C-alpha cells in the first residue's frame, strides 16, 4: 500500500528488507511488541489457591501506565506529516494518523 | 637478603573463561532478581500468614508449582546458578550448562548485563614483596589490615624495602612507635608515627633500628567496577555459603578466607585485569546463591 | 532443537541440505572432552555428584583442528544439538551446507581415511541411545558413499552386532529410499508422558531434558511453523511437497 | 619507665569551623536526602524498562535533565557537596561555595537540620598510655581490636599501668592466658580471661608475670549522637573514596584508616566535644558522597 | 661489506585470511558509515537542543534504545567490529564472529561494497638494502623521512649501493651538502643538491667524498587502492586506539608506530599484492573503530 | 654516570587559575560551535548566491550586521576570545573579561561546555630520564619521534637505562640494528628490531655493544580526556596562529614548537592531573580562535 509495489514483487524479500524499504519510506511501525505478564491469584476459600500469569490486554505497562514502545507519539506525528502515494493518493498519511491516535 | 611475601597473593589459580558473555551476563542479573524477590516473599509470607506470595515467586524462579513432599531446591535455575558458580571459580571446573538453558532463563526478567555501571571498595592490603638484611627478621600477618613484625639483631641500623605493588589506590601505615619511611633515593624524614602512601611512588624503604622491634600496620583501598546491583555483604556471606556447600572444592585451586582476598588475589596476578571481569559476574552470582538459600534452606 | 526435532530421514536430511556447516561448529570455548568430574545435583544429593564429561553432551566443548574433529563436531550437532570449537575452518568450507561435506566431493574436504571404529569410540557409542545411534550411522553411510567406501561400511556393521540391527535402509544416491524409510529418529518431541520441571543427574540426561522443555515451549512459540494455519503463507521455494528431491538424487 | 600510646591517637589536626550554621545542616540533610533518591532511582529504574525514575531523580539533585553524550557530573549540588567536605576536615582548606549558594541549594527539600537526634556506636579502642617498668617491652598494635604484647625479662613480677581515658564507654579486656586485672590501689582477684571495664573507673594495673609473655586483646565501644539517618557502611564507604578522590590532601594534615579512627582521635582532643560536633556533620557529607557517586561515576 | 636495512620493513608477520568476503567487507563499510553518523549526531542534538538525532543515530547502531544508568557500548556490531579488527592483524587470532551475524549488521544499511574504488598515498620510504664497503659505516633512522648517516674513513672515495625495491611510484633525496648520483651504468653528473628517482629503474650508486660525513634524507609516495570513505586522519588515530586498547596483542607479532608503516612494510613481503587488501580493510575497520569509539568511551 | 633528558619537558610553567568554571566552559564551547559557522557560512554562500547564511553567521557572532567597507571584527566575542586564551597560558595574565559578560556570551546558543566526553591521542615522547656509564655518550632529538644517539668508547659493553615516566600508555621503540632490552633485574632476550613497552612497567636496560652507534626511535601515545568536538589538525594550527599573533609573550613562560609537546610536559609536572583539565580549555579556544580568524582575519 504504502510503497507502491505489488504482493509478487515483495514475495521474496525479507521481513529486514521490508523494514528498510518501510522505514524509507517514512512509516515506523514495522516492529511486534511483546506484552507485559500480569501475575494473578485466586483465593484459596474451600478449594487450594491457583497462581496463573497472563498477558495484559493493548501491550500497556501497569508500572509505566502507557504502551510499551516509547516513541509512541513520535512515530504517529511522523505519520501524520509524511507523504506515501504521492502520484495515486489523497491524505493517506492524515487519514492514517487520525485512526492511530 | 630474605623475601616475605603475604599468603593471599601466592599463586592465584586462574578463573573459567565460559559463560562470560552478554546472554551469560544477563542470565546472572536476572538470577539475581529474582532470588531478592524470593527472600522478600517470604518475609511477606510471614507477615500475612499466607503462602500465595511465596508460592508466587518460587514459581517465577523454579517455573514449577511448590508440591508437599518435594523439597524446594529452586528448580532448574538452581542446577544452572550453582554449576556456573563453580566454572567461574576455576577453570578445571567443567562447563555443563547448555546455551538453550541460559537463552531461556535469561530472558525471564528484563535487566541490562551490564557489570561495569558503579564501584567498590576493597580492603586487602596488597604487599607484593618485602626485602630485608640478612640480620633483620620480617613476619607478615593479616590481609584486612597486614602487620609486620621486624626486629633487626646487626650492629647497625637496617633498611627494609616494602613493595605494595602498582594497583592499590592508597595505603595508610600505622607504627607501634615513630618510624622513618621515604621513597628510593630520597633523603628520610623525621620519625612519624603514620604515613599515607601511593602505590606508584615506587619501593619504600624503612629504617630500623637496633632495639625493641618495629611493627607496621598496613590499611589499603582500591576501586573496582561493578554493577549497581552489587553488595557486599551479600557477597560475602554466599562466599563462605558456597565453600561449606563445597562448591569451591576442585583439584589445583587456591582457597582464600573472603571474597575481598579473592578478588585482590586474581588482580595482581598476569592478566588480571581480564581475570578481575570474570570475578565480578562471580559476586553477583554469589549473592543470588546467598539470597536463594536463605529463602530455601535444609537443615 | 529444530535438527532434533526431525523424526523421519527426509526431514533429515531435508534439513541438513539448507544448514550451513557453520551451525555445526561452536564459537564457545567450552571445555576438554574427557575429563572425571563432581557437579552439582542439590535436588538428590547434598554431596558433589561424579560424572564424566564427554563430546555427545549438549554443551560445546574444544575440538582438535585435524578433518577427524571436524566430523565428529558434525555428528555430535546431529545427535547432541551442540558442536565443538574448531575456529579458522575457513569462508569456502563453513558455507557449504551438512550434506555437502558429508555426500559431494566439491567441497574440497577429503575424508577417506576416516575410520569408523575410532569415531565410534571417541563419541562414546556405548552412551548413546537407539535414536542417536541410528543418526550417527546415517552420517557414516553418507561418507561411504561419497569416498566409495560402502564395503567398508558393511564390514564395520558386521563386526557391530548391536549396530546392524538398528542400521537405517537407504541408498544415499537414491531418492526413492528415503521416501520409503519409515525410521523414527526423533530426539525431541511432544511427550505422551508425564514430563516435569525436575533436574537429572548425568550431564547428557540433564542436557538432553532441556531440550525436550525447550521444544515445547518452541512448539508453542510463535517461531513455529504450523502446516495446518499457514501453509499458505509459507514461501513456494521451502513449502512441503511430496515430490521433494534433494538436488542429484 | 617506657609509655606506649595508640598511633591514631596522635596530634589530632584542627577541622574546619565553616560550614556548620543552621542553613549548612540543612544543607547536607537535603544532600542525603536526594542522593539516597538518586541510588534507588536507580534500581527501580532496572526493574522496569523506563528512564523516568532515574530522571526525576537527576532532575531534582542537579537542577538540570539529564542527557546523552553528557558526563552527568551532578550539577551544582555535587560541586557544592564536594568543597564543604574538604572544608571540614581541615581549617587551612579554603571555604569557597558561598551562603547564598549554600541557602538555594537547602531550600530544594524540606529537612530539619538536626544532627544529634539518634546515636551510633563506634569500636576504635582509645589506649592513651601504656606505663611499664625497666625490665619490661610493651607493644601495642591496631585499632579496632587493639593487641597488647608484654615480656618480662626481670627477675619478680611486673606492674603495668593502663590508660583507656575518659570517653570510651565499656572495654572489654581478654588474654592469651588468665591475668590479673584491678583498679589502682586495689587488691588483685584470681586469675581470669576476661575482663569488662568501664575506662572512667580509672588507670589499671596488670601483673605481667615472669615468662612466656601475655597478650591481651582490648575492645571498646563509644556512642556518639549522631542524625537518625547516620550509617556506619555507607559512611566508610565514603572516607574511603574520599580519600581516594584526593580531597583529604592538605598540607599539614594527619591521615587515618577509617573514619572511626578520625573520629575517636578527634574526641580526645582538646576541645573534644565541639571537634566531634562538626566531624558528625562530615560523617553525613561522606555518606552523601558514597551514594552520590556510586549513582554518578566520573 | 656491510648491509643496512630500514627497521620496520623487517619480518611483517602473516596477516589474516578471514571476513574478506563480499559480506564481511559490506560489514566494514555500514559499520563505518553508522559509526560516522554517532559523531555528527552530537553536533546535530545541541542545535536541537534534544537528544532525537542520537537516540536514531545509536538505535541503527546498536539495536537497542539508549539507556540512562547503562553504559553504551554500542552493542552486538562493536562487539563484532573489535573481534575483526583482532583477526585482521594475525593469522593466528581466532575468528569468532558468526557469519550469520555478520550478514545481519551488513543488512542495516545499503552501501557500496568495493575496496577498490579509490586511492591514498602512503609516505613511508623503504630502503630495502644500503650496500656499504669495508671502510665506510651506514646508519638509517627514520620511516617518514629516513635520513642515511654515511662517514668515509678509507682513503678513497667509496660508492655506495641504495635500493628503493619496486613498489614505490618515486623517492626524492636531499643531501646536506651536494653529492653526485646515478644508475649501475650511467656516468655520473655534476653535484647537486636534489635527485627525483624512479625505484623500479634501478639500483642507484653515490659516492661518497673522504672527509664531513654525508647525510641523505628520503621521501617516497605511494599509492594503495582504498575505499573512497578512506581517511588517513582517522585510520591513523583508530590505529593508536587499537593498540592501546589491546587488540593487536598476540604472540608472534610485529609491531609498527603508524598504519603508514604497517602497510608498506606487508607490501614488501612476499606475497605483498594479496596481503594489502586485507590491511585496506583493516584500515576502514580501525577507522569506523576511531569514530565509535570516541562518541562512546568505555 | 651522565643524565640526558627531552628539552620540551623541562621547567613547564605554571597555568591560568581564571575562566575554568562551568559558566566559562560553556563560553568556550559556545565560541568554538558559533565559529565553526562562520566558516561552513562561506561554502552555504557559494552554493546559494546568497549572502545570509554568512550575515546570520556573523550576526550571532558579533551582534551587529556586517558592512562593506566596516572591517570584520568578530565584536565582543573576538575580544574575549583572545584575552580568555591569554590568561590560560600563564598565571601572570591578566584576568580582564568580566563575569557578566562570559555569561551573557554563553547564553547564545545551547551546547553542554563539558570537558570530559571524549579521548584523543598525543604523539609526544617523554623522555624523562637517560642514565648511561662514563664512557658512553647519549645524545636525544626530537619530540614527536625521539632518535637517541648512543656510542660506546669503553672496553665491554654497556648498560643504558630508560625512563619514560608513568603518564604515556604505549611506546614503541626501533632501532637501526637489532639491540637488547629488558626491565629491572630481569633476564635480557634476544636482538630485534621493535620493542613495544608499557612505561609504567618500569625503568628499561638497553645492551650498548662496542662498535658502531645504536640509534633508537621512539614513538608514545597518550591519552587525554576532551570534548567531542575536539580536532587535532585545527588545535595545532590555532596554537602557531596565537604565538605569531603575540598572545603568549609573557615573562617567565616555557615555549613549545606545539600543542602536543605543550600538553604532555604540564602532564608531567606536579598536580598534573589539574594543569591538564587547564590546557584542554584551551585548546578548545584555540579551536575556536583558529576558525574565526581564517574567517576574519585581523
Amino acid at each position: 500500500f504504502l510503497t507502491n509495489t505489488t504482493y509478487d514483487i515483495v514475495n521474496n524479500d525479507t521481513i529486514d528488507v521490508l523494514k528498510m524499504k518501510l522505514r524509507n519510506q517514512g512509516w515506523p511501525f514495522v516492529e511486534r511488541y511483546n506484552a507485559v505478564e500480569i501475575d494473578m491469584s485466586v483465593e484459596p476459600l474451600r478449594s487450594p489457591g491457583q497462581v496463573g500469569r497472563y498477558y495484559n490486554p493493548f501491550n500497556i505497562d501497569p508500572l509505566t501506565k502507557k504502551h510499551v514502545e516509547d516513541r509512541l507519539e513520535e512515530f504517529i506525528n511522523q505519520v501524520q506529516v509524511g507523504r506515501f502515494r504521492n502520484a495515486s493518493g489523497n491524505a493517506v498519511g492524515t487519514t492514517l494518523a487520525a485512526f492511530l491516535r | 637478603a630474605n623475601r616475605a611475601t603475604s599468603a593471599f597473593l601466592d599463586n592465584p589459580h586462574p578463573v573459567g573463561v565460559n559463560y562470560v558473555d552478554e546472554g551469560s551476563r544477563q542470565f546472572v542479573a536476572v538470577a539475581e532478581l529474582l532470588a531478592s524477590k524470593l527472600i522478600d516473599s517470604s518475609r511477606e509470607s510471614d507477615e500475612s500468614n499466607s503462602d500465595v506470595p511465596f508460592v508466587q515467586a518460587y514459581s517465577k524462579f523454579a517455573d514449577d508449582n511448590p508440591r508437599h513432599l518435594r523439597v524446594k531446591t529452586g528448580g532448574k535455575m538452581a542446577n544452572a546458578l550453582t554449576n556456573v558458580i563453580r566454572s567461574y571459580y576455576s577453570i578445571n571446573a567443567p562447563a555443563i550448562v547448555p546455551q538453550v538453558e541460559i537463552d531461556r532463563l535469561a530472558s525471564k526478567a528484563t535487566v541490562s548485563g551490564d557489570m561495569y555501571n558503579s564501584y567498590a571498595i576493597f580492603n586487602s592490603v596488597p604487599i607484593v614483596e618485602v626485602l630485608s638484611p640478612a640480620r633483620t627478621t620480617v613476619s607478615i600477618v593479616g590481609s584486612d589490615r597486614a602487620d609486620v613484625t621486624m626486629l633487626n639483631t646487626g650492629a647497625g641500623a637496617a633498611n627494609i624495602t616494602f613493595n605494595f605493588g602498582q594497583i592499590a589506590e592508597t595505603v595508610i601505615l600505622k607504627g607501634s612507635v615513630p618510624f622513618q619511611l621515604a621513597r628510593l633515593n630520597q633523603p628520610m624524614p623525621a620519625a612519624r608515627f603514620t604515613y599515607k602512601l601511593r602505590p606508584l611512588d615506587g619501593p619504600f624503604i624503612v629504617v630500623l633500628p637496633v632495639g625493641n622491634p618495629l611493627v607496621i600496620s598496613a590499611t589499603a583501598a582500591t576501586r573496582i567496577q561493578v554493577p549497581l546491583a552489587f553488595n557486599k555483604a551479600l557477597v560475602e556471606s554466599g562466599f563462605q555459603t558456597a565453600m561449606n556447600d563445597g562448591l569451591f572444592d576442585i583439584q589445583n585451586v587456591n582457597y582464600y578466607s573472603s571474597f575481598d582476598e579473592f578478588i585482590i588475589s586474581q588482580y595482581h596476578a598476569q592478566d588480571g585485569i581480564n581475570r578481575v571481569s570474570t570475578c565480578v559476574i562471580l559476586g553477583l552470582a554469589l549473592q543470588a546463591y546467598d539470597q536463594m538459600r536463605r529463602a530455601l534452606p535444609v537443615r | 532443537m529444530d535438527v532434533l526435532s526431525k523424526g523421519s530421514l527426509k526431514e533429515l536430511l531435508a534439513h541438513l541440505e539448507k544448514t550451513p556447516l557453520e551451525e555445526a561448529i561452536s564459537y564457545r570455548i567450552g571445555t576438554v572432552p574427557y575429563q572425571n568430574v563432581l557437579i552439582s545435583r542439590n535436588e538428590y544429593y547434598n554431596q558433589l555428584y561424579p560424572d564424566t564429561t564427554s563430546l555427545i553432551d549438549g554443551v560445546s566443548r574444544e575440538g582438535q583442528r585435524n578433518v577427524n574433529g571436524l566430523i565428529m563436531s558434525i555428528i555430535s550437532y546431529v545427535v547432541s544439538g551442540s558442536g565443538h570449537y574448531i575456529p579458522n575452518i575457513g569462508f569456502m568450507l563453513l558455507r557449504r551446507s551438512i550434506l555437502d561435506i558429508l555426500t559431494k566431493h566439491d567441497t574440497g574436504l577429503v575424508t577417506n581415511n576416516l575410520n569408523y571404529g575410532i569415531i565410534a569410540r571417541n563419541l562414546t557409542v556405548s552412551k548413546m541411545n537407539c535414536e542417536q545411534r541410528k543418526r550417527m550411522l546415517i552420517c557414516f553411510k553418507l561418507l561411504a558413499y561419497k569416498d566409495g567406501n560402502q564395503n567398508d561400511y558393511e564390514i564395520y556393521l558386521n563386526q557391530n552386532i548391536p549396530l546392524k540391527q538398528i542400521a537405517p535402509n537407504f541408498i544415499p544416491g537414491d531418492m526413492r529410499t528415503v521416501i520409503h524409510n519409515q525410521d523414527q529418529l526423533a530426539i525431541v518431541g511432544i511427550p505422551a508422558y508425564r514430563l516435569t520441571q525436575s533436574t537429572e543427574l548425568s550431564i547428557r540426561d540433564d542436557n538432553a531434558k532441556s531440550y525436550k522443555l525447550g521444544y515445547v515451549d518452541w512448539y508453542n512459540s510463535n517461531s513455529f511453523l504450523r502446516e495446518r494455519s499457514e501453509f499458505n503463507l509459507i514461501r513456494l521455494k521451502d513449502r512441503d511437497t511430496k515430490y521433494g528431491k534433494l538436488n542429484g538424487w
